[PDB]
C-alpha cells in the first residue's frame, strides 16, 4: 500500500536487470565498491598483487588437509604448498593468454556511472593493463603460498 | 512503476520492534510447567549454555538434549520478531 | 438400431470380435489336441 | 509518403522492469526502437514476459532483436488495430528506418517496388550440382 | 446466494453419433484422407477445451466423465473382492497367516501355463499376490468368504449406480455454470462431509467390528468360533466382556467424562508384538480425532448465512512490500480455468501418494503386513511411481494453463506476473544448484570408484576412511526416539521402531528394527536431492518459458503442442512446453528408479531377515555400509548378485517373471527407434512400400503417412517407461517372492 | 545470410508475407498470373531461416525456397 | 532529456539509453600506502609484458616437471624405485591354466 522496495535499474524498465536489496542495498554497494577489482584509480599491477596474495593463501589449504600426503607427518605441508604454487602458476598462464585473446581488438564506446556522470574507462581493460595485472597476480600468488607455508610452521595452535 | 530508484531505507527501523520481540517473548518463555520438572525454556538450557561453555574447545555432543532447546527456542524467537516487524501498521491494517 | 449396427461395423469393434474369434479358435484346437509339433498324422 | 524520422522525446509505457530487456548487443552492435500512437489507455503484453500499460497518445519502446518488434507489431496490429513503426538504432547515434520502408505494409502491393531474389523458372529447371562444381565457394545450383 | 441451478434435457440419447466417428470437432468431422486422422481422432478425444469455447459445457462434460471414472473404479474393486471370495485361500490364510502365502488367482490348464500355479500353502494352487488385500481384509474384520462375495455384489451395484448417475447428469439434469463456481460450498461439503463423515463412519466400523474380531483372532481362537459382528452390535454384554467401558454405554461421552474410554481409544506407540501391525485402538482413536478436526474445519466459508469467510477477501488481504499487489486476481484464475485446478490437485495428490508410501513402510498398519516382504516392497514401490507420474502431470497442466487460459489484462501486477518477470533469475539459479549437486553428489561416487581401483582404499569416502556423517538425520532420529519421555509424556513408546529401540519379531522374521544412517546414506540422499532438483528445473522451465522467450518472442501463438519453429536461428527443435514435459518424464523415471533401488537394498541389508536366536541374519548379510559408495558396488552386489533368482526361475512356479524380464528389455530397446530417428526417413521408406502396393493394385484408399514428430516422441517415451518399469517390476517380484 | 528465391509458379496469394516473422518478403506488381502480384525477397539479410514461408505456400512443390547458408549475428536470432 | 518524466531513449545520450553503466565501479587514488607502488612496480618490471611472464612460466614449468621426474622420489606412493618388493602376480596369471 504505497510502499515498495524492488525497483528497476535507475528507472528504465527496459534493461534486463532489476534492483533488489541483494544488489543495491547500501552496505553491499559500499562493500563491493571497496573491493580491489572495482577501484579503477590504482595501477593494475598493485591490484594483481593484492588479489594474488589473497587467492594463493586460500588455495594452499585444501591441498594440505586433503591431499594424498596428509597423514605422513611434517611433509604433508610441503607437498600441499608445492601443489598450490603449481596451481597459481597455471592461473598466471591463463591470465596471460586471456590477455592475448580478449583485448586484441578495439574497445567499446561509452560508460557512465549509476548516478549519471561520464566516468572514464578503466585502464585494466587494455592489453598493457591486463598483462601487468597478470604479472602482479603471479607475484602475489606465489608470495601468498610461500606465506601459507611460513604461517603453518610458526603459529601458536595450528593443527 | 514499481519505483525509479532503490530506497536506501527499506527496513523501516522502529526501535521498539526488537526489544518487544525478545523481551516480550522471553518474559513469558521462563514460566515453569509440570512438563519439565519446574524448569523453563530459558533457564533449563541456560544450564546447558554455561554447562558446555565450561569445557570450552570441545564442541558439545551430537546427541545431548540441548540442541532441541537451541532449535525450539529460536523457532519461536525468530517468529515473534518477524511478526513484530509486521507491527508496522502505519498504512495497512 | 441401424446406427448401433453401424457402430458395430467400425474398425476396432470388428478387430476385437474377429481377434476374439481367431484366438478362441486356436485355443480350443490346442485344448482338444494337446501339444502339436509335427503333422505326420 | 517520405521516409520519416522519429522524435526521441515521446514517453514510454508503464512497466515494472523485466529480466529479458537489453543486454550488450545494444552496447556494441544495435538495438531496435518501436513507436506507435494509441487512442485509449489499455494493457498489452510485452514480448519478453509481463504486462504493460500503453499511454493515451504517442508511445516508445526499445528491444533487442527484430522478431520481438515483429511480434509486438503483429499483436498491436491484428488485435488492437493500430499503426506501429519500428526503427534500427546503432550505438553511436545512427538511425535507420524499416518496416514498412514503403509506406504500405508489405501485403497490399504498392506500385514502385523492384523485385529481387526472383528466379524466373520452374523449380525443377535447376542445373545439376556437377555443373556448378569447382567455383569460388560452396554454391547451390539454384543460386546461379 | 448459493443454490441449485439445473437445466433439463440438453442432449438427447441416441446412437446417431456413434456411427459418425470424430463428430466432436470441426476439423475431424469431414472424414479421413490420411492415417494422421486416426491418431488425431484419439489425440483430441478428451481435449474438452478443443470442442467448444464455453465454460458450462466443458464443466458438464468433466462432471459426467468423473462419474465414468468412479464407475470403473467400482468395477475394479468388485472384481478384487470377488476374486478374493471365490478363487483364493483366504480362510486357510486366516487359520495360519505364517507359512501360508497369499494367493488370489488361478490359471486354466492349457498349453503349459499350469506350471504357474504355485504351491502357496493350504491345499491351494495359484499365483501369489503382493497387492496385500488379505491383510486389509483381516484389518476390517472379515472372517468368511460369504462377506467378501456380498461386498463384491455391492460394489457391482454401486458401479451401475455411478454409470447411471453420469448418464443422468449429462443428458437429463445437467447443472448450469454457477452451480460449479460455488467453490466455497464445495469446500465446506468436501471437508465436512466426505473426509470428516467418512472418518467418523469408519471409526464407528472399527470400534464395533474391527477391534473385537481382531482381539479374538489375536487371542488365538480360530475364526469360525468368533461371533458374527451383528451379535456384537446387538448384544452389549459381549462388548462388556471384552472392553468394560462399553458396559457404561454412551453416558461417559455426553457428560465429558471421556477418561473412561481408555480401553478402546488408546495412545500406546509402537506395534502389536504378536501381530506386527499397529494397535487398532490407536487407529480408532485416530479416526475419531481426524473426524472432529475435519468437521470443525468444514464450517469455515460463507455460503448463505452471514458467518464464514469469503475466498476473495482472504486472497486480497495478503499483499506485502516485496510483492506489489500480492494475490489480487488469483480467485478469478482459480474459478474460471480447469487446467489450473488440475495442476494444483495433481501436484498435491502425487506428493500425498509418496508420503503414503513412506509412512506405510515405516509404521505398518495392517496385521501381519511387516513380515510379508513382497507386500512391503510392492506397496512402497507402487505408490512411489504413482506419485511421480502425478507430479509430472501437474507440470504439464500448469504449462497448458500458461499457454491457453492466461489473460494478462485481468492479471497486471501480481505474484504470477512477477514470477514471469524474473524467470531468468529463477532458472539461472536453479541451473546452478543442479550443477553443484551434480558434481558433488556423483563425483563422490566416481572418486570412490577411482580410489578403490588404484590400490588405495584409504583415500575414498566411507565409514572408516574420510567420513561423511549425516549428523542432522541422526540427531533427529534420537530426538524422536527420546520424545516419549519429555515431549510426548502420554505415549508409551515411539511412533515407530526406525527411530531406535528394540526389535519386533513375528514368526521368526523381523517386523522392524532400528535403521542406522552412515556415509552411504549421506551420498544416496544427496543423489535423490540432485535428481529431484533436475526434474524441477525441466518442468518449471517449461512452465515459465511457455508463452515466450528470448529465442521465440511469440511462442504463445504456436500453442501448447507443436514440434519446432524450423531449422532457422540455429535450429529450434523441442521448444514447446510439451517437450519439457517429455524430458521431465525421462528424469522422473531416473529419480524414482534410484529411490526404489535405495529402498530395496537398504531393507534387504539392514532390516529384514530371520531372527535365528543367534542375533539377526539379514537376507544379504548387511553389506550396504561398505558397498554403496562405489558404482561397482551397486553393479556387482545389487544388480549382479540379486538377479540370480530372476534369471534361474525357469522350470519352477516362478518362470513368468523370468520370462517377462526379457520382454521388458525388448520393449525398452524398442523405444530407441522412435527416440533416435526422425520421420522423414520413415516417410520415404513408407512411400517406397506404397509403390510396391501400387504395383499389385492394393493401394489403400486411405493414405499411409508416417507419424508426426510429436507422436513419434510420445510413443518413444511410452515404450521407454513401459520397458524400464516392467523390468524393475519383474526383478523385484522374482527376487523378494523367491527369498522373502 | 541465407538464400531466399521466389519462383515463377507463384500465384501471388500473400500467404508467405503474412507468415514471415521478420518482414523480408513483399509483394511486387507482376503480369504473369491472375492476381497480378508476385512475392519478392529484398531483405534476405534479416532472414533467420525459420521456414514459415515454405509452410504457407499453397502451390505444390513450392514457389519459394530458403537455402541455408553462412550464419551471422542477425541470422542466428541472437538477442544478446 | 533522459532522466525525466518517462522520457527514455535520448538519441544523442547513448550511454544511458543503452544499458552501459558502471554498477560498482568507483575511481579514486591513494588506496595503498605510497611506496608499495615502488616496491611492487619495481618488482614486476621484468614480467610486465606478454612474452616475458609467458616465458617465465615455461622456464619454471619445465624446471619443475623435469626435476619432478628424478627428484620426486619422495615415495610417489608406489612407482619410483620403491617398486614391487614381493613377487606379485608372476605365476598367478591364469585361473584354469597358470601360464605365469
Ligand atoms: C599424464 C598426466 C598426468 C600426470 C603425470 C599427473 C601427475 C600427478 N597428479 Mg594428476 N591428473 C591428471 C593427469 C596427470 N597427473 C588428470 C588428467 C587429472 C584429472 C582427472 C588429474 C587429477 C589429479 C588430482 C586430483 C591429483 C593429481 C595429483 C597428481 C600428483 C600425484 C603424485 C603424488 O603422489 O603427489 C605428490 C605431489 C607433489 C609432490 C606435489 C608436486 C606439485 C608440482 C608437480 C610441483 C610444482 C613445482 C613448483 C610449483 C614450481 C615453482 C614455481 C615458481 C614460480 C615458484 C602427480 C604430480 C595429486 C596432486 O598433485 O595434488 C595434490 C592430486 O591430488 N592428479
Ligand atoms: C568461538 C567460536 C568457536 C570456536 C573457536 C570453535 C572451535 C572448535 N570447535 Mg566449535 N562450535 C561453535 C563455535 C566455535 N567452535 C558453535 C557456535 C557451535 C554450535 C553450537 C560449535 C559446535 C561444534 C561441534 C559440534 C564440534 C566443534 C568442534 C570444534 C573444534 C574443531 C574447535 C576447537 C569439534 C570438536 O572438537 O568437538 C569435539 C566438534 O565436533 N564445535
Ligand atoms: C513365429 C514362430 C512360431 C512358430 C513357427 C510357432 C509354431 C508353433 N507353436 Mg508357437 N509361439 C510363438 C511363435 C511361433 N510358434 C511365439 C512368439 C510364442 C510366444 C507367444 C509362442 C508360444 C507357443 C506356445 C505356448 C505353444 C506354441 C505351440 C506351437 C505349435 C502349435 C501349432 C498349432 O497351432 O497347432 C496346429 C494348428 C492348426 C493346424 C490349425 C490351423 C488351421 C488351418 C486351417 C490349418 C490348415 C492346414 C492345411 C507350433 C509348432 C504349442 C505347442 O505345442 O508347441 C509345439 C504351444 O503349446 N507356441
Ligand atoms: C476389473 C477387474 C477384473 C479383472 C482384471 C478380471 C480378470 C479375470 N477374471 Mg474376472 N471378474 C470381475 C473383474 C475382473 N476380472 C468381476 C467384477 C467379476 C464379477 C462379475 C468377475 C468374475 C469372474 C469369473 C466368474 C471368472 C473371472 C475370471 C477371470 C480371469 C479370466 C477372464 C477370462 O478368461 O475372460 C474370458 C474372455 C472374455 C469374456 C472375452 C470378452 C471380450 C468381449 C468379446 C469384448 C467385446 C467388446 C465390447 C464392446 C466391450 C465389452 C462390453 C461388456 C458389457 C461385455 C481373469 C484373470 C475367470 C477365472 O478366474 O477363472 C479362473 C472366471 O471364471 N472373473
Ligand atoms: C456431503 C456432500 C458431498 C459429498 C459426500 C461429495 C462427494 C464427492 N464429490 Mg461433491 N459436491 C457437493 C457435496 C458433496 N460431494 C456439493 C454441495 C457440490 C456443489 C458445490 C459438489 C460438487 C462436486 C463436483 C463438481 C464434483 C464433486 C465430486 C465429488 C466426488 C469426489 C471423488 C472422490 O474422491 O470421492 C470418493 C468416492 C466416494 C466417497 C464414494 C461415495 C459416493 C457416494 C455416491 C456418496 C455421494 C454422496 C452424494 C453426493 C449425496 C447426494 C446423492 C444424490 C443421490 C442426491 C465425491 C464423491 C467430483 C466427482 O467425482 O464428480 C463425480 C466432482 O467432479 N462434487
Ligand atoms: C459414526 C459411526 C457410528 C455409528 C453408526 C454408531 C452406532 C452405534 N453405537 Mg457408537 N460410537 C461411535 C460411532 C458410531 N456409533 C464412536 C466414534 C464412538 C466413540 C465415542 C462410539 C461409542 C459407542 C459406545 C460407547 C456405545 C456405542 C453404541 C452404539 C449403538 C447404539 C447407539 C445407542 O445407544 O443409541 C443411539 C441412538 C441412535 C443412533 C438413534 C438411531 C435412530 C434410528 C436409526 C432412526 C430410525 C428411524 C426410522 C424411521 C425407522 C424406520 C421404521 C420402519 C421403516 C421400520 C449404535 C449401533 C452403544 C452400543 O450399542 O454398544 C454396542 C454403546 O454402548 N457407540
Ligand atoms: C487426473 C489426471 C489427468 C487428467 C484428467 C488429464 C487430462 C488431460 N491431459 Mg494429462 N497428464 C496426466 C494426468 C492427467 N491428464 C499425467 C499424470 C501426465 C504425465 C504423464 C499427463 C501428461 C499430459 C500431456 C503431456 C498432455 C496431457 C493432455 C491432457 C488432455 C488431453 C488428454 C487426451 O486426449 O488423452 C487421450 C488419451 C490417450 C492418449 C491415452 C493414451 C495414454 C497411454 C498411451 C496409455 C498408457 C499405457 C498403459 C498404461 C499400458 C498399456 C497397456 C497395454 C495396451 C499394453 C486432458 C485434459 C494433453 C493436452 O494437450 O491437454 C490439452 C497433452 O499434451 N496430459
Ligand atoms: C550418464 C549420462 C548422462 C550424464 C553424465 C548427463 C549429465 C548431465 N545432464 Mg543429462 N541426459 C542424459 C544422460 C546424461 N546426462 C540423457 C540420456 C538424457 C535424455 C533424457 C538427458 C537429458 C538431460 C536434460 C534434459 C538435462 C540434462 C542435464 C544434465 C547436466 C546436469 C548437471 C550435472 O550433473 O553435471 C555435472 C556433470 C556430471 C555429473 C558428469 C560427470 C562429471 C565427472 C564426475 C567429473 C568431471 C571432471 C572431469 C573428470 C575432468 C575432465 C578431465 C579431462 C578433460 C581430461 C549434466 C551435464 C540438465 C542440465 O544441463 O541442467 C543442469 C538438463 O537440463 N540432461
Ligand atoms: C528392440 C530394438 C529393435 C527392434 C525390434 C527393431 C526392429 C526393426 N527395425 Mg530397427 N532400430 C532400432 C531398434 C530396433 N529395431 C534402433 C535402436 C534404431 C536406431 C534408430 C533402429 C533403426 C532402424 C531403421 C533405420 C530401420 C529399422 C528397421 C527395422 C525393422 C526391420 C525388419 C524386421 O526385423 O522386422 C521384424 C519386426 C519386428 C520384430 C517388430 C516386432 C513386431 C511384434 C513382434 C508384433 C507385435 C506383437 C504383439 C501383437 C504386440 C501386442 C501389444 C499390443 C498392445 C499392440 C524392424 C521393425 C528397418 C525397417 O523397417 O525395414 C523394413 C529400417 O528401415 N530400424
Ligand atoms: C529462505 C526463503 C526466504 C524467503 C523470504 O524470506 O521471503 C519473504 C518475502 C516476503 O514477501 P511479502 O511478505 O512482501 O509478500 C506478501 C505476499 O506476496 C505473500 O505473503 O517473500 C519474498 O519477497 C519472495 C522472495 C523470494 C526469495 C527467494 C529465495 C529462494 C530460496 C530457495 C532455497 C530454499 C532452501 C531451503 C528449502 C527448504
Amino acid at each position: 500500500k504505497k510502499a515498495q522496495v524492488i525497483s528497476p535499474v535507475n528507472g528504465d524498465p527496459f534493461v534486463g536487470m532489476l534492483e533488489t536489496p541483494v544488489t543495491s542495498a547500501p552496505i553491499v554497494a559500499t562493500y563491493l565498491s571497496n573491493l580491489p577489482a572495482y577501484r579503477t584509480g590504482v595501477a593494475p599491477v598493485l591490484r594483481g598483487v593484492e588479489i594474488g596474495l589473497a587467492h594463493g593463501f586460500l588455495l594452499a589449504g585444501p591441498f594440505i588437509k586433503l591431499g594424498p600426503l596428509r597423514n605422513v607427518p611434517e611433509t604433508a605441508e610441503i607437498a600441499g604448498s608445492l601443489s598450490a604454487a603449481g596451481l597459481v602458476l597455471i592461473l598466471a598462464l591463463c591470465l596471460s593468454i586471456y590477455g592475448s585473446a580478449q583485448f586484441q581488438s578495439t574497445p567499446s564506446i561509452g560508460v557512465k556511472t549509476l548516478s549519471g556522470r561520464s566516468v572514464a574507462r578503466d585502464p585494466l581493460f587494455s592489453a598493457d593493463g591486463w598483462s601487468e595485472f597478470a604479472a602482479g597476480f603471479l607475484v602475489g600468488g606465489e608470495a601468498g603460498v610461500a606465506w601459507a607455508y611460513v604461517c603453518t610452521q610458526i603459529l601458536p595452535y595450528y593443527s | 512503476a514499481s519505483n525509479k530508484s532503490f530506497p536506501r531505507d527499506w527496513v523501516k527501523t522502529d526501535p521498539l520492534v526488537p526489544v518487544l520481540g525478545f523481551a516480550g517473548w522471553t518474559i513469558p518463555a521462563n514460566i515453569g510447567v509440570s512438563a519439565f520438572g519446574g524448569q523453563s525454556l530459558f533457564g533449563l538450557f541456560t544450564q546447558s549454555i554455561g554447562e558446555n561453555l565450561a569445557h570450552f574447545p570441545t564442541g558439545p555432543a551430537l546427541d545431548d538434549k540441548f540442541w532441541l532447546y537451541l532449535i525450539t527456542y529460536h523457532l519461536g524467537l525468530f517468529l515473534t520478531i518477524t511478526l513484530g516487524q509486521i507491527g508496522v501498521q502505519g498504512r495497512k491494517q | 438400431m441401424k446406427d448401433f449396427t453401424t457402430y458395430l461395423s467400425t474398425a476396432p469393434v470388428i478387430a476385437t470380435i474377429w481377434f476374439t474369434f481367431t484366438a478362441g479358435l486356436l485355443i480350443e484346437i490346442n485344448r482338444y489336441f494337446p501339444d502339436p509339433l509335427v503333422f505326420s498324422f | 509518403w517520405t521516409v520519416p524520422t522519429l522524435n526521441p522525446d515521446t514517453p514510454s509505457p508503464i512497466f515494472g522492469g523485466s529480466t529479458g530487456g537489453l543486454l550488450r548487443k545494444a552496447q556494441t552492435e544495435e538495438f531496435y526502437v518501436i513507436t506507435w500512437e494509441a487512442k485509449k489507455e489499455q494493457i498489452f503484453e510485452m514480448p519478453t514476459g509481463g504486462a504493460a500499460i500503453m499511454r493515451q497518445g504517442p508511445n516508445l519502446l526499445k528491444f533487442g532483436k527484430k522478431e520481438q518488434c515483429l511480434a509486438l507489431t503483429t499483436q498491436l496490429r491484428n488485435k488492437f488495430k493500430l499503426t506501429p513503426c519500428f526503427y534500427r538504432v546503432f550505438p553511436d547515434g545512427k538511425v535507420q528506418y524499416l518496416h514498412p520502408a514503403d509506406g504500405v505494409y508489405p501485403e497490399k502491393v504498392n506500385a514502385g517496388r523492384v523485385g529481387a531474389n526472383q528466379n524466373m523458372r520452374r523449380i525443377g529447371q535447376n542445373v545439376n550440382p556437377i555443373k556448378v562444381k569447382f567455383s569460388g565457394r560452396m554454391m547451390s545450383p539454384a543460386e546461379i | 446466494k448459493v443454490k441449485i441451478a439445473v437445466d433439463r434435457n440438453p442432449v438427447e440419447t441416441s446412437f446417431e453419433k456413434w456411427a459418425k466417428p470424430g463428430h466432436f470437432s470441426r476439423t475431424l468431422s469431414k472424414g479421413p484422407n490420411t492415417t494422421t486422422w486416426i491418431w488425431n481422432l484419439h489425440a483430441d478425444a478428451h481435449d474438452f477445451d478443443s470442442h467448444t469455447s464455453d465454460l458450462e459445457e466443458i464443466s458438464r462434460k468433466v462432471f459426467s466423465a468423473h462419474f465414468g471414472q468412479l464407475g470403473i473404479i467400482f468395477i475394479w474393486l468388485s472384481g478384487m473382492y470377488f476374486h478374493g471370495a471365490r478363487f483364493s485361500n483366504y480362510e486357510a490364510w486366516l487359520s495360519d497367516p505364517t507359512h501360508i502365502k497369499p494367493s488370489a488367482q488361478v490359471v486354466w490348464p492349457i498349453v503349459g501355463q499350469e506350471i504357474l500355479n504355485g504351491d502357496v500353502g493350504g491345499g491351494f494352487q495359484g499365483i501369489q499376490i503382493t497387492s496385500g488385500f488379505f491383510q486389509l481384509w483381516r484389518a476390517s474384520g472379515i472372517t468368511s468368504e460369504l462377506q467378501l462375495y456380498t461386498t463384491a455384489i455391492g460394489g457391482l451395484v454401486m458401479a451401475a449406480a455411478m454409470f447411471f448417475a453420469g448418464w443422468f447428469h449429462y443428458h437429463k439434469a445437467a447443472p448450469k455454470l454457477e452451480w460449479f463456481q460455488n467453490v466455497e460450498s464445495m469446500l465446506n461439503h468436501h471437508l465436512g462431509g466426505l473426509l470428516g463423515l467418512g472418518s467418523l463412519a469408519w471409526a464407528g466400523h472399527q470400534i464395533h467390528v474391527s477391534l473385537p474380531v481382531n482381539k479374538l483372532l489375536d487371542a488365538g481362537v480360530d475364526p469360525k468360533e468368533i461371533p458374527l459382528p451383528h451379535d456384537l452390535l446387538l448384544n452389549r454384554a459381549i462388548m462388556a466382556d471384552l472392553y468394560p467401558s462399553f458396559a457404561k454405554g454412551i453416558a461417559p461421552f455426553f457428560t465429558l467424562n471421556w477418561s473412561e474410554y481408555s480401553d478402546f481409544l488408546t495412545f500406546k506407540g509402537g506395534l502389536n508384538p504378536v501381530t506386527g501391525g499397529l494397535w487398532l485402538s490407536d487407529t480408532a482413536h485416530h479416526h475419531v480425532a481426524i473426524a472432529v478436526l475435519f468437521l470443525v474445519a468444514g464450517h469455515m466459508y460463507r455460503t448463505n448465512w452471514g458467518i464464514g469467510h469469503s475466498m476473495k477477501e482472504i486472497l486480497e488481504a495478503h499483499r506485502g512490500p516485496f510483492t506489489g499487489e500480492g494475490h489480487v486476481g488469483l480467485y478469478e484464475i482459480l474459478t474460471t480455468s480447469w487446467h489450473a485446478q488440475l495442476a494444483i490437485n495433481l501436484a498435491l495428490f502425487g506428493s500425498l501418494s509418496i508420503i503414503v508410501a513412506h509412512h506405510m513402510y515405516a509404521m505398518p498398519p495392517y496385521p501381519y503386513l511387516a513380515t510379508d516382504y513382497g507386500t512391503q516392497l510392492s506397496l512402497f514401490t507402487h505408490h512411489t511411481w504413482i506419485g511421480g507420474f502425478c507430479i509430472v502431470g501437474a507440470g504439464a497442466h500448469a504449462a497448458i494453463f500458461m499457454v491457453r487460459d492466461y489473460d494478462p489484462t485481468n492479471n497486471y501486477n501480481n505474484l504470477l506476473d512477477r514470477v514471469i518477470r524474473h524467470r531468468d533469475a529463477i532458472i539461472s539459479h536453479l541451473n546452478w544448484v543442479c550443477i553443484f549437486l551434480g558434481f558433488h553428489s556423483f563425483g563422490l561416487y566416481i572418486h570412490n570408484d577411482t580410489m578403490s581401483a588404484l590400490g588405495r582404499p584409504q583415500d575414498m569416502f566411507s565409514d572408516t576412511a574420510i567420513q561423511l556423517q549425516p549428523v542432522f538425520a541422526q540427531w533427529i532420529q534420537n530426538t524422536h526416539f527420546l520424545a516419549p519421555q519429555l515431549t510426548a509424556p502420554n505415549a508409551l513408546a515411539a511412533t515407530s521402531l526406525t527411530w531406535g529401540g528394540d526389535l519386533v519379531a513375528v514368526g521368526g522374521k523381523v517386523a522392524m528394527m532400528p535403521i542406522s544412517l552412515g556415509t552411504s546414506d549421506f551420498m544416496v540422499h544427496h543423489i535423490h536431492a540432485f535428481t529431484i532438483h533436475v526434474t524441477v528445473l525441466i518442468l518449471l522451465k517449461g512452465v515459465l518459458f511457455a508463452r515466450s522467450s528470448r529465442l521465440i518472442p511469440d511462442k504463445a501463438n504456436l500453442g501448447f503442442r507443436f514440434p519446432c519453429d524450423g531449422p532457422g536461428r540455429g535450429g529450434t527443435c523441442q521448444v514447446s512446453a510439451w517437450d519439457h514435459v517429455f524430458l521431465g518424464l525421462f528424469w522422473m523415471y531416473n529419480s524414482l528408479s534410484i529411490v526404489i533401488f535405495h529402498f530395496s537394498w537398504k531393507m534387504q541389508s539392514d532390516v529384514w531377515g530371520t531372527v535365528t536366536a543367534s542375533g539377526v541374519s539379514h537376507i544379504t548379510g548387511g553389506n550396504f555400509a561398505q558397498s554403496a559408495n562405489t558404482i561397482n558396488g551397486w553393479l556387482r552386489d545389487f544388480l549382479w548378485a540379486q538377479s540370480s533368482q530372476v534369471i534361474q526361475s525357469y522350470g519352477s512356479a516362478l518362470s513368468a517373471y523370468g520370462l517377462i524380464f526379457l520382454g521388458a528389455h525388448f520393449v525398452w530397446a524398442f523405444s530407441l527407434m522412435f527416440l533416435f530417428s526422425g520421420r522423414g526417413y520413415w516417410q520415404e521408406l513408407i512411400e517406397s512400400i506404397v509403390w510396391a502396393h501400387n504395383k499389385l493394385k492394393v493401394a489403400p484408399a486411405i493414405q499411409p503417412r508416417a507419424l508426426s514428430i510429436t507422436q513419434g516422441r510420445a510413443v518413444g517415451v511410452a515404450h521407454y517407461l513401459l520397458g524400464g518399469i516392467a523390468t524393475t517390476w519383474s526383478f523385484f517380484l522374482a527376487r523378494i517372492i523367491s527369498v522373502g | 545470410a541465407h538464400i531466399v528465391k521466389i519462383y515463377d509458379t507463384c500465384i501471388g496469394c500473400t500467404q508467405c508475407v503474412r507468415a514471415c516473422p521478420l518482414d523480408v518478403l513483399e509483394m511486387v506488381p507482376w503480369d504473369g498470373c491472375k492476381a497480378s502480384q508476385m512475392a519478392s525477397a529484398p531483405r534476405t539479410e534479416d532472414c533467420v531461416g525459420c521456414k514459415r514461408c515454405e509452410t504457407a505456400c499453397p502451390t505444390d512443390f513450392l514457389s519459394v525456397r530458403v537455402y541455408l547458408g553462412s550464419e551471422s549475428t542477425r541470422s542466428m536470432g541472437l538477442s544478446y | 532529456k533522459y532522466g525525466e518524466n518517462s522520457r527514455y531513449f535520448d538519441l544523442q545520450d547513448m550511454e544511458n539509453t543503452t544499458g552501459s553503466w558502471d554498477m560498482y565501479g568507483v575511481d579514486e587514488k591513494k588506496r595503498y600506502p605510497d611506496n608499495q607502488a615502488k616496491f611492487f612496480t619495481q618488482a614486476t618490471d621484468i614480467i610486465s609484458r606478454r612474452e616475458s611472464l609467458r616465458a617465465l612460466v615455461a622456464l619454471s614449468g619445465i624446471a619443475a616437471i623435469v626435476t619432478y621426474g628424478l627428484k620426486g622420489a619422495k615415495d610417489a606412493d608406489l612407482p619410483i624405485t620403491k617398486g614391487p618388493q614381493t613377487t606379485g602376480e608372476n605365476g598367478k596369471g591364469g585361473s584354469v591354466r597358470s601360464r605365469l
